[PDB]
Formats: structure tokens, sequence, C-alpha cells
């Protein structure tokens, strides 16, 4: 066809990587970093590791949080319809079975038989789950476990399950009183215990202002999307050239070939000296389970731009990436 | 169908049934009755009401009429019965092809003084729309709505049934009893309210089906009234997200009002001794909440930026679904386009709803007056020691000691979980404790 | 049956300076039923940092019948980087190093550990974080034995016992205190 | 009284029909139709002793 040949047109553009940052989501003005994010949430990573042992990671997990009944909703909304076969779950009912895992009782010819819930499912699938602050505290250890690798196990009153959910999460919370501070850090304001927010990326948490011109192209923004037919605003891409665009992109391996490793362990290196401020500082210190995503990120940004190795220069927007989200978290 | 008042016009038979069932052996026979006639006791639209409406729709005072219209026997308040029949002029599905898939559905809420018709006007309602539903006392529940594995008795297998929530496929879900609601449930209405479907997880299969749906609220207070002088959203016991899946609420209001409950005393004075229509208005609204999809002019759009820059002086959420009522009131009379200045008095019954809290949910200044006081003790207590120790009887007494301003053992618990989090105690039981080191 | 475990303290490593008591919920008699606590450190480092750091990012880049074997030869040079004696073969024996041979003891190599278990059990309840018992012994012999079946040799020797010693003795003092500084002066005199 | 020691009620017409039901009630039973002052007196006779049933 040419629609096939129209990826080999489109693959030979210059800045579609700024291309596709602007034509995510005509629900949403500005927050140009996290748009950023979720289109390499968008996409996946790789996953081939070593041989003879572990499985290494194979994705990213980025959450939001910020003050309800905002903005933060709309990417929900966004990706449930824009993905294939991703879930959305509340992740309220925390006590029969769900997001917490847990067999059935003995109905017409046995007990111990396993059970739906929204992480089985999402196996090569985006499930999203909001409102951490209201399960209880034995979950917390449960998805932990899920987060780390992509197995989970059961032995309840039945024999072992070898299942492995192979997933990648997506997260939005709430603040500790629904208005974030300034002067302070989140190792406040992250309403949760500490090991899983080192288990887990980095955030870009959405700020919030009262200014008097952004509620004004705001409304303007809202009314022509709330208009019947106001159908002026051009994304430069459409949904379905888009959807299919990103199955050619998931069929490469690029791999790190050039000596920048050299420049990238002195980073990492002069970084882990920064968010230690002191010997008796806090256990958010950003250990070599980081450095992992430093790169897995870091193939996902250049197999976007459909480059099959790694240079020195692509990684530039990898380093700050947590380091202006690191000086979030450092004051 | 089955489950209806009923008369038949039966003719009698008897036949004879075998008692083993591989012989021809037969002998008390069973009778059973022939039916030859039965009795139980897109609307065909003519044109002559249409015309008759229409002489209706020539009267500007509709909203007024239909003001007067649904109270055969209510006290006036004017503000409860406007978004009644607004929310029953339930709007359309202004869905997009790509993008949006937004609903102009609102949800209305009313809660308060016990026992003011808040069944009966519910019952109002019921009467109004043919195909609805109607809540109970516990004859639906968390598993009970939905997800059905149920051992039936003609078949003992699988079946599944909708939910109410479901089964309002055009109608208003009319539920009562959201204060004494289980938490096991009020967790799935979030994504009705949201993604407009319910997810089941059952033992049987999955399945994402959608639930065209349109809600209203009838909660109950809690310790004896809506408690003024006070936040009233502290009574209601209520998930803060929540509050804004409502765009405008309203209560009722309460005082020993001479003037009023001597005239309300007139009221049911009559109505006791010795056009307003039952369904001629019902067809003249399921005419038109189909037919009609009304397009909007700029001429609305330079007041509707001129409220909310009047706003700043919640941010989106009720400055969107504004506009979802404001297209309804315009499609109630002039059923072509918007009206430019009937947003002057939607905007007048949002202004209602932010006069019910002058005075958490969406409240800061508590925060703020309470964690400051509490970061000054803390640090003092652990300038004070060479170790950690700071015991429970010692935090009982000067701290409570310090300023009457905080609560006596209401802010005894709480003071610690948020500040567990940030390096500073730890906990062991009803009693000694473990401090921050440096 | 043999029970492993994955244990972890409420946020760091260092949650206390005070003993084990104090850092894990887990309460004392339970936590008796083990033999050793193995604990990691990790502060501050420049050299031995990038011993980690230079070393983890060359594991990711280990991402017809002579085609079939040729591939099984590529399988030898992708763990045989340094060549650290390759899995192909060894598991292959650890069956039969469990079913097959048996270890036995002397006798003349034997009352050196008894002031081991007497004196440390007394420098630890004078200073009391968690106690010593009749079973930590039983462990010391147990695992002693253990590495002579990797000899395939059914004896013990004299150099497996020390061994079996500075493996014990150093992994139940470095979890003290402050203290461990003069813990480290008697050390050395076990060896 | 707005009072939490004692007593119930807080001025409703949901009270005030009661006893408009049970006055044409004894009315009934003592049918001289003389549905007048004499005989919602035995009404608000009945409900005095309703309330303040606890004040001994």
């Amino acid at each position: 066809s040419d629609e096939i040949n129209e990826l080999k047109e489109m693959v030979k553009d210059e800045h579609i990587y700024d291309k596709l940052v602007r034509s995510i989501a005509p629900a949403v003005f500005g927050h140009e970093a996290v748009k950023k994010g979720i289109l390499l949430q968008m996409l996946g990573g790789v996953h081939k590791s070593t041989v003879e042992g572990i499985k290494l990671r194979g994705d990213i997990n980025i959450c939001v949080v910020g003050d309800p009944s905002t903005s933060k909703s709309q990417f929900l909304k966004y990706v449930v319809g824009f993905a294939p076969r991703s879930v959305y779950t509340s992740g309220k009912a925390s006590s029969a079975a769900g997001l917490t895992a847990a067999v059935v009782r003995d109905e017409e010819g046995g007990d111990y038989t396993i059970e739906a819930g929204a992480l089985m499912l999402a196996d090569n699938g985006i499930c999203c789950i909001d409102e951490f602050d209201k399960m209880d505290i034995s979950d917390q250890v449960a998805i932990h476990e899920a987060m780390e690798q992509q197995t989970i196990s059961i032995a309840k009153a039945g024999i072992h399950a070898t299942l492995n959910a192979r997933t990648s999460i997506l997260a939005a919370a709430n603040p500790v009183g629904g208005r974030y501070n300034r002067k302070l850090s989140l190792r406040g304001n992250l309403n949760m215990t500490a090991p899983i927010m080192s288990r887990f990326d980095l955030f870009f948490v959405i700020l919030d202002d009262c200014n008097e011109k952004i509620d004004t192209e705001l409304a303007s923004h809202i009314v022509d999307l709330h208009m019947k037919r106001d159908e002026a605003i051009e994304p430069p891409f459409s949904a379905e050239q888009l959807r299919r665009y990103i199955k050619y992109a998931r069929t490469f391996k690029p791999i790190l070939t050039k000596e920048a490793r050299s420049y990238l362990v002195e980073k990492y290196k002069e970084l882990r000296k920064d968010d230690a401020q002191g010997f008796s500082r806090s256990s958010y210190r950003i250990t070599v389970r980081q450095l992992e995503s430093m790169i897995r990120l870091s193939e996902a940004i250049a197999r976007a731009n459909c480059v099959d190795e790694i240079t020195p220069s692509f990684i530039a927007e990898a380093y700050d990436l947590l380091r202006q989200s690191i000086i979030r978290v450092d004051v | 169908r089955a489950g209806d008042r009923i008369e038949v016009t039966g003719t009698f038979r008897s036949i004879p049934i075998r008692a083993n069932s591989r012989q021809r052996v037969l002998s008390l026979y069973k009778t059973y009755v022939d039916v030859v006639h039965v009795k139980k006791v897109v609307r065909q639209i003519t044109d002559q009401d249409l015309a008759k409406i229409r002489e209706v729709a020539a009267r500007e005072d509709l909203y007024s009429l239909l003001a007067r219209s649904i109270a055969p026997s209510i006290y006036e308040l004017e503000d409860v019965k406007k978004g009644i029949l607004l929310q029953l002029f339930g709007g359309t599905n202004k869905t997009f092809t790509k993008g949006g898939r937004y609903r102009g559905d609102i949800n209305i809420l009313l809660c308060g003084d016990p026992s003011t018709s808040k069944s009966q006007i519910l019952q109002y309602v019921h009467k109004i729309t043919p195909r609805g539903v109607y809540t109970s006392g516990k004859g639906s529940s968390a598993v009970g709505l939905t997800a059905y594995i149920t051992r039936d008795v003609d078949t003992k297998q699988l079946v599944l049934e909708s939910g109410a929530l479901v089964l309002s496929d055009g109608g208003v879900c009319c539920i009562d009893e959201f204060d004494k609601m289980s938490d096991s449930t009020r967790s799935v209405l979030h994504e009705v309210m949201e993604q407009q479907t319910i997810s089941i997880a059952k033992a049987g299969i999955i399945t994402t089906l959608n639930a065209r749906s349109s809600i209203l609220a009838s909660a109950n207070p809690i310790g004896s009234r809506y408690n003024p002088n006070l936040p009233v959203t502290e009574n209601i016991d209520l998930p803060p997200p929540l509050l804004s899946r409502f765009d405008l609420v309203y209560l009722v209001l309460d005082k020993v009002d001479e003037k009023n409950d001597r005239e309300l005393a007139k009221h049911l004075t009559n109505l006791y001794l010795e056009v307003l229509p039952v369904e001629f208005l019902t067809m003249y609204i399921s005419y038109a909440k189909e037919h009609i999809h009304p397009i909007i002019t700029e001429a609305a759009k330079t007041e509707l930026v001129r409220a909310y820059v009047g706003m700043r002086k919640a941010t989106t959420r009720q400055l969107e679904s504004m506009i979802r009522l404001a297209e309804a009131h315009a499609k109630m009379k002039l059923k072509n386009v918007v009206e430019l200045e009937d947003v002057q008095e939607a905007v007048r019954l949002i202004r209602s709803a932010i006069k019910d809290y002058a005075t958490q949910t969406g409240k800061s200044v508590i925060q703020r007056k309470l964690q400051e006081d509490l970061s000054r003790e803390i640090m003092n207590v652990l300038k004070d020691q060479a170790s950690d120790s700071m015991s429970f009887n010692e935090l009982i007494k000067q701290i409570n000691e310090h300023s009457q301003d905080r609560v006596e053992s209401s802010d005894i618990q709480e003071a610690l979980s948020r500040l567990q989090q940030e390096d500073k105690v730890i906990v062991l039981g009803e009693g000694v404790r473990r401090s921050v080191r440096l | 049956c043999s029970i492993i475990a994955a244990a972890n303290p409420n946020g760091g490593r260092y949650n206390s300076t005070l003993p084990l008591a104090q850092n894990v919920s887990l309460t004392e008699p339970i936590l008796s039923r083990f033999d050793i606590l193995c604990v990691v450190r990790d502060l501050v480092d420049e050299e031995a940092d990038e011993r980690l750091a230079t070393f983890v990012v060359d594991s990711h880049v280990r991402s017809q019948l002579n085609a079939r074997q040729r591939r099984l030869q590529r399988q030898r040079k992708k763990e045989e980087e340094i060549s650290p004696i390759p899995q192909e073969l060894l598991m292959k024996y650890i069956h039969y190093a469990r079913t097959k041979i048996y270890p036995k003891l002397h006798q003349m190599d034997m009352d050196k550990v008894s002031r081991v278990y007497a004196d440390l059990r007394r420098e630890s309840i004078s200073t009391g974080s968690f106690p010593i018992t009749v079973r930590h012994l039983e462990s010391i012999l147990r695992i002693a034995e253990s590495f002579a079946k990797m000899r395939l040799s059914e004896f013990v020797s004299s150099y497996d016992l020390d061994r079996a010693i500075k493996v014990v003795v150093d992994s139940f003092v470095d979890a003290q205190k402050v203290s461990v500084r003069r813990q480290l002066r008697r050390s050395f005199a076990i060896y | 009284e707005m009072d939490s020691k004692f007593s119930f009620g807080q001025a409703t017409p949901r009270t005030l029909l009661g006893i408009i039901r049970l006055s044409q009630a004894l009315a009934k039973l003592r049918l001289a139709d003389m549905v007048d002052i004499d005989d919602v007196e035995e009404a608000l006779r009945l409900v005095r002793v309703s309330k303040e049933s606890l004040y001994q």
C-alpha cells in the first residue's frame, strides 16, 4: 500500500520528537514536561537481558501527584482508549479481590481457583490505578512485590502458582492536605512509606497557581472543546496513524555501542554525592537500582527517533530528567 | 411477561400422568387450564400535542409554569425545583468522533432537614419517568447489584443480571441512604461517574459494558441537623473526591421563622378538607430530548469568561458543568440554539451553591494552623535530651498544657503518623517511643 | 526442609544504633531458630562504587547443525569474559554432591572451640543484644562439615574449622553498636 | 431548650400531622360529629403525657 509507504515518508522527518509531544491530547494545555514522559510510557523499552538467571526490568513506571479535580484526571481518561487492552481500576476495593490477588471459595467442584484483577490481564498492558492513600497497610508490600520484578506468587490454601504479570503501572495519588507546600520536600508529602518510592521512578509533580492570564486562555481552550463542533484545533497527526507508527517503532532493539559509558559513570558518581547530604542523611539514596532506568529510558528515547545505537548526545535529556526532578526532591 | 396482575378467559381440561417413568401404568390426575384470551387489568407522536405545547412554548413563563406544575401539594421552595426538571431535561450525548466522548448529564443532590417529602419528591420523579429505577434498603448491595453466580431453581446454572445503574438506560437513577451505605460498595459509582461503565471481575467472564446513566443523591444528616456556624462538610462523612463529582449542591434551611412556618401551617390547614397535566408534559420533553441538539454562539462565551475572571477574585470542574446545564435551559424553550442571557440565571443557581460554604475536603486553613504549631514542640523536645526518650506520660502533660486551641485527645493520635514518614519517631504501642537523633 | 529468608528493616539499614530487637519487629525466640545474620552496609565510596558501576554496565551488553553448536559456542564466550567456571556443569554435580557422600569428624581437633562458645556467650550477656545458646555451636560444626563435603572427601581437616569459625564470629559481632571497634581488638586472637 | 440533656423533637410539621390524624381517630370512636375545639383538646391531652415520661 501507500500507508505502509507513509511510514517510510514519516520516518524521514526531523522534529517528530517535538511533533509528537504537541499532538498527544487536545484535552490538555501546556505541561510539556509530563507530556514527554507519558509518550515514553506509551511505547515500550527493552526486556532482553543476561543469560541463566535474572530477567531485568522491562519498562518504566511514572506517577504524578497533584490537587484533585484538576488536569491530572485527563490523561487517565486519555490513555485507556488510546492504549492496547489497557484496563483502568480505581483500586479502592481492597477487601475481596482485584488489586489484591485472592482465590475464590469452593464452588461447583473445587476451591483454589485463580481469579481476575487488574494486574494479570495487563500482560503487555498499561494498567492505571489511583488513590494510593485509602488502601490498607498490607497491599503496599503486595504491589511492591509486583513492581520490582515481573512475577507475583501465591500460596493461599493451595499449591504455589507461577504467574508472571508482565505489567507497567501508572499512578496518581493525593497529597497530604490537597495543597502542595513549596519550601519543604515531598518526603513529607508522599503520604506513603519510604522504599516503594525508591522502588519507583521519578515523578514531575504538577504544580498549581492562580494567575490572571492562564485561567483566561484555558477558558478559551475549553469552550471550543465544549462546543458541539468547533474542530479548528489541528493535531499534526491523527489517532490511528500515530497508533500504527509506534507499532513500527517497537520492532527494533537499539544497543549502546559507543564508549560514552565512561561518560555515563562519572555523572552518576557525581549524582550520588549530591542527594546524600550527610552520613546521617535520609535513606532516599539513589542507588544502583536506578542505573537500569538511567539507560532503559535512554534507549527508549532513541527508540522514538528510530536510531539503533546510543550517542552521548541523546542522554543529555536523560540525565537532567531525573536531576531536574530530583532537585524537586532535593529542595 | 411474568409478574403482573392478570385475568384469563380459560377453558378447562385434565390430563393423565404416568407413575413410573418407564411403564404405561398411570391415577390422581392433574388439571390445567387452556387460555383463549388474556388480560392484564417510539410513541405514536401526533401533531395536536406539538401544536398545544407550542402555545405553551409561546408563553415565556414556562419555567415558572413548570415550577408550579411539579408541586401538587409541596410547599413552594423555588430553588430545589430548578435542577429537578433540569436533570429530567437531561441534555444529550454531544459525542465527538475522535477525542472527548463527553455527555451533558449532570448530578444534583440534596440533604438537610429530615422528612421534608425527601422521599415523596423522589416518588414524584418516579411518576414522571416510565423507565427508571427505585433503590431499596439493602435490596441491592456490593455483590448483590450485578456480577451474579446464582444457582437458579430452573437449571442451576449461570445468569448475569444487570444492576440498577445499568438498568436505567433511558431514565434517572434515584438512590438514597448515602450516609449508611457500606464502604465495600460506594466504590464503583465513581466509575459510572467517570467512565460511565461497570467493570465486572467475576468467575464467569470479563466485560466492560457501559451504562448510559443519570443520578441524583438524597443524603441524610447524622447528629440532628445541618449544624450551622460549623463547616457543614464534616457532618456528612464522605470522600472529598466525590464532592468534586457533583457540580452544584444545595441544602435546605430551617429556623423558628414565625412568618413562614405560620404560613406553612396554612398550607396543611388546606389540602385536606372537602395547564397542570401528568403525562402531557412527559411527551413534551421526551420528544425534545433527542430531536433538538442546539449549537452555541459567541454571544454566550463573552459573558462566560467574565464569570470566571470574577470567580478567581474550585478551578474548572465547577466552571465546566455550568455549560452542561446552561445548554438544557436553552434547550428547554428556545429549541434551536443557545441563549445569550439564560446563563445569567444559570449563574444564579450555582451562586446558591457557593453561598453554602461561607462558614479536610477542599480547605487548607486548619492544616496550616496545625502543622506549624506541631513543628515547634517536637523540635524543643528533641533539643531537651542526651537520648531520644520521649515517653507517653511526658507528651500527655506539657503538650496538652501548651495552648487550648487544639482538641484534647483527637490530636494525640494523628500528630505522629504523618511525622512517622519524615524521619522523626517510631511507634511502640500506647506507651514508650523513640525519637530523632543527630 | 531448608529455610532462607529476605528480611527487611523498617526503613534504612541503620534505623537505630541500638540492638536488633530495636531494629526488626521480629522478636527474640523465632529469630534464634536461625544460624547467622547477613547484614549489608553502603554509605559513601568512589572506587568501590565504580567496582559495581563499571561492572553492571557491561552486563547489559549481554543482550544448521554447526550453527546450532555455533550458537552453543556463542553460549560459551558470553559467560566466559573473565571465564568464571561456567554453569553448564557446576549444577550438574550438586545433585550427587548431596545424595552420595557423607562426612565424618575427628577428635584431636576439637577443644579449641570450647573457649570460643564460652567466652563469646560470656562477652554478650553483660552486653546483651541477642544471645547464643546450645544450638549456635551445633551450627558451628554443621557448616564446618558443609565445606568438607565439597572436597568430596568424607573427612574434616584443620583448614575447614577455622575457616568456618571466621565466617560466624565476624558475622555475629559486626552488628552490635558503635563499640564494634573494641570487639575487633579481640578479633585477631581467633586468627 | 435546644439541649442534648433530655428531650427530642425540633418543631416539624411531621410531628404536627400525627395530632391531626389521631384527632379524627378519637372523633371516630366518639362520633357525635362534634369536630371542634373540645374534641381536639382530648388530643393534646394525650400528647402532653407522651413527652416528659422521662422527667421522673
